[PDB]
């Protein structure tokens, strides 16, 4: 052998085409999932589940892609979700028509890639300054002005029907985790049936465990709470202890030490005047007797992550060592403990001071369509958390994108030379969002892009498309405004993308290691 | 360095003499019992036809049985020759033919 | 090139042999095979490749040695150039692609002298002569030197971050210039990879923020611990021993004979740890960084004491935090007497210990070290393929800066070190004479491959630049003492005209061209000495 | 096919074509690397 | 290239012979002679083999000419005795 | 050269056209060298070997220019005149032997 | 820069022997071929027993035969088969030594090539050396042209004697030789000095001993007499001194035309006129012969049943169905002429014989027709007999070799002396001029002569004497004396004098047995690039 054989080399313009081809035909599978008139691409996963949504990244995420340029494209909607939450659809459509409007028109006119990258790198530094100057800063704590945010960002996927409730559930979830937040202290326990109008953010945590002993109370008024990082049975010697019995009596004395060890725990647990005791590990069948006589309803084996969630609500701190259980570690101001029964299965609630973790109870019409709502609420809770960090808002609905078009269409003419061709094709690219927004609506794109581009030049930044109508609309008067970081990152990575794939001129296949 | 084609056999001097002798002596030692008054007959049988023959005529034995050993096939012919040129002495020819080569 | 016949006299097993001309050629063909893959990837106008794992999983890069590493090479005399390609990346850091293409043309040309009639011993003596003269010439055409911002930026172009070269220029320079250290009682070298590089997929490429401290890719082990501690003079405990419960030391067994000792012995398995935890808390430690484990038992002790404490962190990281904050690594603390004590002076002083949220991932930052400057780079960008390469593109660019700082000499690159050697050596060819002449002559012209392919890769014509470049370098040998005033050198490829690469700012390090050729020779020498190959089949 | 600056020939060819303009069309070689040729004179 | 996989590039003759895969038992005897020269001198492992190849070629022609190999062998070893004597008389000593 | 053809036909020769014909050249670009030698046997008889030799070495010494960014159109526009000048060199060099 | 390519067609099935390591594999190939035969040279030679793919047995000494049978594969060996095959045609004898010399020459070349010498210079060195050997032989060779009639007939026997003593025919080589000479005198036109081997027929019938192999002055047929009642002997009518033969090429059958035909008989009486034409057309055939005065009818095509009995009644012994070639031989031995149609038979176109007799060829087998003469006739049938199919064939193959050495002596009436002598003089003569050649060729000439010495050495070898001894006694006795006709006493008499010993080889024989070797040797040396396809 010379190299290794069984190696398909694609070189030159030949290799270039393969990348732009795939990257643009990636946008194609999601083009009809943009905006309001968008659809639901129902997906069959590998091992037998089902996913059917709009959430761009959740569609791609469940597609297997082989051609590296599309493997690079799909794993690029991942960066977007892992930063903002919404805009995972947009990113890929731009990533495509930056490579589409830009590349073939000008790579097949002999222009060298490395000039194009420098040309498209300037078009971003320019594009970001445009978005930030066409946006308007917003009051993050005008509780009702922030609901207009969320109202707009859910007005896309099947959840619209009940936006009013969802925004209250989204905004009230982020309100009680704010010093700045992390939306993973927010368990979203999905419970099938009822209807959405039954969903209620609980300032607290919900558990699927029942009280370990029948006699223990299923209703405590104001429970003092202890949280445990340790099992409630006798531990063994971590030093491989073994017992060698000689005398007759020896047996009972030891076999009670374990009976006593638990009573030494229970005496130490109960010594903090508790009424509730929750453990990460399992609870003994003798531990329940001494905690019944202690008057404490006990909960066993509860998720490690659910403990940090509870300890944040109740205010108590979790301790591994029973020996050193202090006065601080008890649940001051948890207003209630109940075990209500939601048709067959027992759930334990913890309701009512200073919260910093929260449980979203969701109700729908199936365990299947519930997930598709959670996919909408996660995209809702995201647009609310963005804004509290980056207080500014872009005027969306194609308007922010068209703004970047004629600002870059002016800058290109004023640049001239050779660097102009690639630069005048990011301006070409931006209009693709309006273009698909007219399309998904169903109006004539050319007729409406015309009355959009020119009606933007001397007609304000906030001039975009109304989804359901398919007409030009001043987005100030309408109420579609997308958070500023979405428009920022969307344009950021989508170009960072097109400028990674352009550097490719050669594809060597069959590499190994 | 091989010279000939495949499935070709080269029995040289030392080994060629072995074939020559072993072949003749084998044929001689086959008809030895045919010779003489108180001599005995052979029962030849072909695989083809299901036919046979109970014979003494040394030629009829040798002319019948198949053989590979060239040195043997030589004495086989000299047996036919004798049957052609005299009619009798088929066995005598072959035995004396072999015994000379045995003594060689 | 008809497949050869196995001899009818010799008898070799699971092995055949090709001799004289058949081998010499097969070596050059396989050498060109390896070299020609990565010629496209040479120069600022050079491009990048996409290397499919076979599962579809891939890596995109320029860095020659990583491309060569990745290609499955089957021939001995291919893997030799690949073994050199990396021997480059461990002795210079950059120039990996160049050194391979030089070695190839040295072989190729050397062979075309043997494929004429000239003996290999003549040529190998004729390569020895040229190299002795080229390095002597390089040192007499080196410039000993602001300047670091160029040497960085020269290793930026040809790779992805060359479009944002100026940023990733001052990144590289400051990052390194802030880990200066002395060894062996005076050696002032800048540590080979002390700048801990992390890459997270988010934000923009320009928004990759240098850390004025150190980047740990770990989190505050317990969620109830403070995810920040700020203000001047913060105390950090760099640990190495685990904080868990022990199995009876080692050779220790348990025979319980008096039942009451069950709980006595079991409880004391907690103590030893809780006692070592206490000797840490009570030392005035606010932040703990332990290489080995932390028990849930010993977390609840940090939690309540508001000690932000990490577990299972790379010891490679912790020693560079030991050398930077003031701290000393604690393998295990036993005094002059047997007693296990922990003095407060063991800890490192810093500014802040902040766990910072980057694109769906939190990690701890040790801000503002006191005992010595420390620097870390957190890259940001499109996806993982994007980040991967710009980390490898940094490792190449941080490298060329290191060797500048380690060796007080730079060369005017841009292929003018090469171009100048072409005509100097070609003119030196007459000084010897005979058959040894064509050898040096082929060597002098075998250096053309760098300046040639740089301009091929631009798609446009090469010879226009190439030969007109030679004339300018042929204008330095007929140039008088005072009349210098004729001396100039360099090449530009974006605009495509000959430019002064010292004034332009194109700078490759001194060693990067010496240990470049030095190796390239002992490559083709070994291959040219090959006249018979004997390949024996697996066990 | 001639290996000339596509981006530098086409603008130089259009410019010279805006009645002696009617004859101007592209040519091969180094002097014509400047641009075009008067096609009326080369018998083309 | 080793049976095992390792690449070996050499000029040392014993190192060359040991690592190629010689199959013919009599040919393998040659490796032993080349090994024995290394274990008596470390140099001349190439010289010693070529000599056997030209001495054997000698022996061949003599066998062509019909000389009993026992005589050849003994007189070839009588050729050794007289030759090593010559080298011992022709050599110029060295100050140690 | 001793060539044994696919049909057991054993031939020995020095005649270039005969060697290149008995060699089955499949490569379509290397079939030019068989037709280049065949034409020499048709018009002359001798040279058959030399023509191919010349042909190859022209393509061989054109590789170093092609390795650099040079158009093949310009290379052969320089060979086309060179041969037309090589013929002019011979015509003035050819000795009319009836005279001397 | 690596593409898996297709230059030549079916490239995967083409192996290439290259440079020196190829030449070794070529010479050693010829070497092995030589070792097979070298033991079969001279009167002390031994025979090779080859078997055909079908299973037919051959036992021979004729070198050409030996090599012709063996299924060979190595291209150099294949070439040597044709080398011996060549000699047999050009001469008939020598086929054995031709190959030995060629291999020894190729050996000598191998020894010199490993000394770093260009092979084309060696081949050119050989040919200039071969042209010096043949010149010394032409200068020294003895001549039978200046002889009387009594001595010429003796030298031809001496050559026959030499050619035969080597093969199992050696038993009766007094008889066998005296056949080979008798055959050539009879058949070759003196002034044309040209002998046709289409004139001498080889016939072989198995039976009795090789002693019983006679030469018959006429022809022997595998045909009987047409009618069983006909007599065996045919005696010449007293006053004629000959038998007379009706040699015919027409059937004793009612004449029928060549072009397609048919009758169209309507009248019954006209079918009767046809019926009485059948019998009459027959009687007009027998009267036609009886009136020509012939005693025996020999005809090419077959006799009709009615025509056979009327051939008996009128005392006309007949030979049904005679071969085309065989009729030609009858008409030439009997002096007669060949007669197309009955109308053309005349008492002048009759064949004169001394006897015609149906011999009981076998004791039980079949009868044969011998047409003999007491006078010398242009065709002569050579009837070989033996005790075995394999002896018969080899005896025929021994006569044909013996017959050839006499045919060569009629063409070139000059002789040289064998037993190595001829090879020795050449070796000596080339040897002395090697020092006078000098330069590069000094080794090539030395080679040529030294390789020649293998012929006498391998004679002395097979015969059981020391190779160096016989060589150093022989080459030396050919310098101390002026004589160049000193050889080896392979049989084992006191002298080395090949003259007095009657070991005689023709001249052209020896010369061709050198030129063919050196020329082919040049061809192998010229080869260095080898390309072999697949099977
Ligand atoms: N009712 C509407 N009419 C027109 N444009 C809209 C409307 N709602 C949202 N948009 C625009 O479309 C985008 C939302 O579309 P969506 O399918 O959610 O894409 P993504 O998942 O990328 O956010 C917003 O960024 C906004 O600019
Ligand atoms: N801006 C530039 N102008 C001209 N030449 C350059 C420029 N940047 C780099 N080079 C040249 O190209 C070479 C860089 O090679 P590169 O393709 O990065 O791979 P490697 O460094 O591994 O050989 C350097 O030797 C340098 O001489
Ligand atoms: N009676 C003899 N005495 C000495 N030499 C002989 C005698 N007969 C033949 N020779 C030699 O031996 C050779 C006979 O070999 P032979 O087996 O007949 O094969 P070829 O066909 O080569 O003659 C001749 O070259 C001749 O010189
Ligand atoms: F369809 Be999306 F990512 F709101
Ligand atoms: F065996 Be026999 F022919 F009397
Ligand atoms: F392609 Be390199 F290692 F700058
Ligand atoms: F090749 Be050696 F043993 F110096
Ligand atoms: F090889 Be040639 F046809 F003179
Ligand atoms: F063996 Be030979 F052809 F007289
Ligand atoms: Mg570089
Ligand atoms: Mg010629
Ligand atoms: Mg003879």
């Amino acid at each position: 052998v010379f190299m290794n054989a069984s190696q398909e080399r694609t070189t030159g313009r030949q290799a270039q085409i393969s990348n732009i081809t795939a990257a643009k035909a990636v946008a194609d599978v999601i083009r009809t999932c943009l905006g309001p008139k968008a659809m639901l691409k129902m997906l069959l996963d590998p091992m037998g589940g089902l996913v059917l949504t709009n959430d761009g990244h959740a569609i791609l995420r469940e597609i297997d892609v082989a051609h590296p340029a599309a493997k690079s494209m799909l794993e690029l909607s991942r960066t977007q979700d892992e930063e903002v939450g919404d805009g995972t659809t947009t990113v890929i459509i731009l990533a495509g028509e930056i490579l589409a409007q830009c590349a073939p028109y000008l790579i097949e006119k002999n222009i060298h890639p490395v000039i194009i990258i420098q040309a498209l790198k300037k078009a971003l530094t320019d594009a970001l300054e445009v978005i930030k100057q066409v946006s308007k800063p917003v009051d993050v704590e005008n509780d009702a002005a922030m609901k207009k945010l969320i109202q707009a960002s859910i007005g896309t996927k099947y959840v619209i029907h009940w936006s009013e409730k969802m925004c209250e559930l989204a905004l009230d979830a982020v309100k009680t985790v704010r010093e700045i937040d992390i939306k993973r202290y927010v368990r979203v326990e999905k419970i099938p049936g009822g209807d959405v109008l039954d969903s209620r953010v609980l300032k607290g945590v919900l558990l699927n465990k029942d009280v370990v002993h029948p006699k223990m109370s299923r209703h405590i008024e104001n429970p003092r709470v202890v949280l445990l990082d340790c099992p409630l049975e006798y531990k063994k010697g971590e030093s491989q202890t073994n017992i060698e019995i000689e005398k007759e009596e020896d047996w009972n004395r030891i076999l009670q030490i374990e009976e006593e060890q638990v009573q030494l725990m229970c005496e130490q647990i109960l010594a903090v005047r508790p009424t509730l005791v929750i453990t990460e590990k399992g609870v003994s069948d003798l531990a329940q007797h001494y905690l019944l006589k202690g008057g404490c309803s006990v909960l066993r084996r509860v998720k490690k992550s659910d403990n940090n969630r509870i300890a944040r609500v109740t205010g108590a701190t979790i301790v591994n060592r029973v020996e050193d259980l202090k006065e601080s570690d008890v649940g001051t101001n948890c207003g209630l403990f109940k075990v209500e029964m939601i048709g067959d299965e027992y759930f334990s609630f913890l309701d009512n001071g200073s919260g910093k973790a929260c449980t979203i109870m969701l109700r729908g019409g199936s365990k299947d369509i519930l997930n598709e709502i959670d996919r909408n609420l996660q995209d809702a809770m995201a647009v609310a958390r963005n804004v509290m960090l980056s207080p500014s808002l872009s005027p969306g609905g194609g308007a922010t994108e068209m703004a970047v078009s004629v600002k870059l269409a002016e800058k290109a003419k004023q640049l001239e030379g050779i660097q102009q061709w690639p630069y005048q094709a990011v301006a070409d690219a931006m209009e693709c969002i309006p273009r698909t927004l007219i399309q998904n609506a169903g109006g004539d794109p050319i007729r409406l892009l015309s009355q959009l581009r020119a009606k933007h030049a001397q007609g304000n930044f906030t001039t975009g498309i109304d989804g359901d109508k398919g007409k030009i609309v001043d987005m100030v008067s309408y109420g579609i405004w997308e958070p500023e970081v979405i428009k920022q990152q969307s344009v950021k990575t989508a170009i960072e993308s097109a400028c990674l794939l352009l550097r490719v001129d050669d594809i060597v296949s069959g590499v190994r290691k | 360095v091989q010279i000939f084609g495949d499935q070709v056999t080269e029995e040289r001097a030392e080994n060629a003499r072995l074939s020559a002798f072993v072949g003749a002596i084998a044929v001689g030692d086959l008809v030895k019992s045919t010779l003489g008054p108180k001599g005995m007959d052979k029962l030849l049988q072909s695989a083809s036809s299901n036919t046979c023959m109970v014979t003494n005529d040394g030629a009829t034995i040798l002319k019948s049985i198949p053989l590979d050993n060239p040195a043997a096939k030589v004495l086989v012919n000299i047996s036919k020759v004798q049957d052609d040129e005299v009619g009798d002495g088929t066995t005598s020819v072959t035995v004396l033919s072999a015994e000379l080569l045995r003594e060689a | 090139q008809l497949f050869n016949n196995s001899r009818s006299d010799t008898l070799f097993l699971g092995g055949e042999k090709i001799s004289g001309d058949d081998i010499r050629n097969q070596n050059v063909l396989a050498t060109m095979a390896v070299a020609n893959v990565v010629k496209s990837s040479l120069g600022p106008v050079g491009l990048d490749k996409m290397l499919v794992d076979d599962i579809g999983d891939f890596t995109v890069t320029n860095d020659g040695a990583t491309i060569l590493s990745l290609l499955d090479v089957q021939h001995p005399a291919g893997k030799i150039l690949v073994e050199l390609a990396q021997q480059q990346d461990r002795e210079i850091g950059d120039g990996t692609t160049s050194v391979v293409i030089i070695a190839s043309e040295l072989l190729k040309r050397a062979n075309e002298l043997v494929k004429n009639k000239i003996h290999p011993t003549t040529i190998i003596t004729g390569f020895r002569v040229a190299l002795r003269e080229a390095i002597r010439f390089i040192n007499e055409v080196l410039s000993t030197s602001e300047t670091l911002i160029n040497i960085a930026k020269t290793s930026m172009s040809s790779k992805i971050i060359g479009a944002d070269s100026d940023f990733f220029s001052n990144m590289v320079v400051d990052a390194l210039l802030a880990v200066k250290t002395q060894n062996s009682k005076g050696e002032i070298k800048y540590p080979v990879k002390a700048v801990n590089v992390l890459k997270a997929h988010g934000k923009s490429a320009t928004e990759s923020l240098l850390v004025p401290g150190y980047a740990l890719n770990c989190t505050v082990a317990s969620q109830a611990m403070p995810k920040r501690i700020a203000g001047g003079n913060v105390k950090i405990a760099c640990l190495d021993l685990n904080l868990q419960k022990a199995r009876m030391a080692m050779g220790v067994q348990i025979n319980i004979d008096d039942p009451e000792q069950l709980e006595q012995i079991r409880k004391r398995e907690a103590g030893i740890v809780l006692e070592r935890v206490k000797k840490i808390i009570d030392a005035g430690a606010q932040v703990v960084l332990t290489t080995k484990g932390i028990d849930d038992l010993c977390l609840k002790e940090f939690v309540e004491a508001k000690i932000m404490g990490v577990r299972r962190c790379k010891k490679e990281d912790l020693r560079r935090i030991a050398r930077a904050t003031g701290a000393t690594l604690v393998s295990s603390m036993s005094n002059l007497e047997g007693e296990e004590t922990f003095e407060s002076s063991y800890l490192g002083l810093c500014d802040e210990v902040v766990q910072a949220k980057f694109s769906d991932d939190e990690c701890i930052l040790i801000k503002g070290t006191s005992k010595h400057s420390s620097s870390s780079i957190i890259l940001r960008g499109a996806n993982d393929y994007s980040l991967d390469e710009m980390e490898r593109s940094l490792h190449d660019s941080l490298s060329v800066v290191k060797r500048t700082l380690e060796s007080g000499n730079v060369v005017p690159g841009g292929g003018c070190v090469e171009a100048a050697l072409n005509i100097y050596l070609d003119n030196f060819a007459t000084t010897v004479g005979s058959r040894e002449q064509l050898a040096i002559a082929e060597f002098a012209a075998a250096l053309l491959i760098i300046p040639k392919t740089l301009a091929v890769n631009a798609a446009k014509d090469s010879s226009e630049l190439v030969a007109k470049l030679r004339s300018y370098h042929a204008a330095s040998q007929m140039a008088k003492p005072e009349d210098r005033s004729y001396r100039n050198y360099g090449l530009d490829l974006i605009r495509g005209k000959i430019v002064d690469e010292i004034h332009a700012g194109v700078l490759e390090p001194t060693i990067s061209k010496v240990k470049s050729l030095k190796s390239a020779l002992e490559a083709c020498v070994a291959i040219l000495r090959i006249d018979t190959m004997i390949t024996v089949d697996p066990e | 096919t001639a290996g000339l600056d596509v981006n530098e020939v086409l603008p130089n060819l259009y410019a010279a074509h805006n009645t002696d303009h009617l004859y101007k069309g592209v040519d091969i070689d180094g002097e014509s690397d400047e641009g075009v040729k008067d096609i009326r004179e080369e018998n083309i | 290239k080793t049976s095992r996989g390792e690449i070996i590039i050499s000029n040392d003759g014993h190192t060359i012979l040991k690592q190629m895969a010689i199959l013919h038992p009599v040919a393998r005897m040659l490796v032993e002679v080349s090994a024995a020269q290394d274990s008596e001198a470390g140099d001349g492992t190439t010289s010693v083999v070529i000599l056997t190849g030209a001495l054997l070629g000698a022996a061949e022609r003599l066998l062509n000419k019909g000389i009993h190999p026992t005589i050849i062998a003994d007189s070839f070893q009588s050729a050794a005795k007289r030759s090593v004597d010559i080298l011992l008389e022709m050599c110029h000593k060295v100050s140690l | 050269i001793l060539i044994v053809t696919s049909n057991q036909k054993t031939t020995i020769s020095n005649d270039g056209a005969t060697i290149l014909k008995l060699l089955d050249v499949v490569h379509p670009a290397a079939k030019t060298l068989v037709d280049i030698s065949r034409a020499q046997d048709a018009e002359v008889g001798d040279g058959t070997t030399s023509v191919t030799i010349l042909a190859g070495e022209l393509m061989k010494e054109a590789k170093p220019f092609l390795e650099e960014g040079i158009s093949s159109h310009l290379i052969m526009k320089g060979y086309r005149k060179a041969v037309s000048l090589a013929v002019e060199k011979i015509n003035e060099l050819a000795v009319d032997i009836t005279s001397e | 820069m690596g593409r898996p390519f297709i230059i030549v067609k079916d490239q995967g099935n083409k192996k290439r022997q290259h440079g020196l390591e190829a030449k070794k594999s070529h010479i050693l190939a010829a070497r092995s071929v030589a070792s097979i035969i070298k033991t079969s040279l001279g009167p002390r030679g031994l025979d090779k027993i080859l078997i055909s793919p079908d299973g037919e047995i051959t036992i021979t000494n004729d070198g050409a035969t030996i090599l012709s049978q063996m299924e060979l594969d190595n291209e150099i060996a294949k070439l040597l088969v044709q080398l011996s095959k060549s000699q047999d045609d050009e001469i008939g004898d020598g086929t054995t030594g031709v190959v030995v010399l060629a291999s020894a020459l190729l050996d000598q070349a191998l020894e010199l090539i490993q000394k770093g010498i260009h092979p084309i210079k060696i081949a050119n060195g050989f040919d200039e050396a071969a042209k010096l050997a043949i010149s010394k032989l032409e200068e020294t060779c003895d001549d039978i042209s200046a002889s009387n009639d009594e001595l010429f007939r003796d030298f031809l026997l001496r050559a026959a004697k030499t050619s035969l003593g080597s093969k199992i025919v050696s038993k009766d080589h007094d008889r066998f030789a005296e056949m080979a000479v008798e055959a050539v005198i009879n058949v070759m036109d003196k002034d044309r000095k040209d002998v046709d081997f289409d004139l001498i027929k080889m016939q072989g019938r198995v039976g009795g001993s090789i002693s019983d192999s006679k030469l018959i002055n006429g022809v022997i047929l595998d045909k009987d007499f047409s009618h069983p009642q006909m007599p065996k002997c045919v005696l010449p009518k007293e006053g004629s001194d000959g038998v007379k033969l009706a040699i015919l090429t027409c059937p004793f059958e009612p004449p029928k035309p060549k072009t397609k035909h048919k009758l169209d008989i309507s009248s019954v009486e006209e079918y009767q006129k046809l019926q009485t034409y059948e019998q009459d057309k027959f009687k007009e055939m027998i009267d036609d012969v009886k009136k020509a005065g012939a005693d025996v009818v020999i005809c090419q095509w077959g006799f009709d049943d009615e025509a056979n009995h009327l051939l008996l009644q009128n005392d006309l012994p007949a030979v049904r169905w005679v071969g085309g070639q065989e009729l030609e031989h009858i008409a030439i031995s009997t002096n007669g002429r060949i007669v197309p149609r009955f109308q053309d038979l005349s008492k002048d176109k009759l064949g004169t014989c001394s006897r015609i007799y149906e011999q009981e060829f076998g004791t039980t087998k079949d009868r044969m027709l011998i047409i003999e003469q007491s006078k010398e006739t242009k065709t002569v049938t050579c009837f070989v007999r033996g005790s075995n199919k394999m002896i018969v064939d080899e005896a025929e193959r021994a006569l044909h070799d013996s017959l050839c050495v006499v045919r060569n002596l009629v063409k070139d009436s000059r002789v040289v002396y064998g037993g190595g002598a001829a090879e020795v003089t050449m070796s000596l003569a080339v040897s002395e001029e090697a020092d006078k050649q000098r330069g590069i060729d000094q080794y090539a000439f030395r080679g040529f002569a030294q390789a020649l010495d293998t012929i006498p050495m391998t004679l002395a070898e097979n015969s059981g004497l020391d190779p160096i001894g016989t060589l150093s006694t022989l080459k030396s006795k050919q310098l101390k004396e002026k004589i160049s006709n000193i050889g080896v006493d392979c049989l084992g008499y006191g002298s080395n004098d090949m003259k007095e010993l009657f070991v005689v080889d023709p001249f052209i024989g020896k010369k061709q047995q050198i030129l063919l070797a050196t020329q082919l040797c040049r061809m192998i040396l010229k080869i260095d690039n080898v390309i072999i396809s697949g099977k």
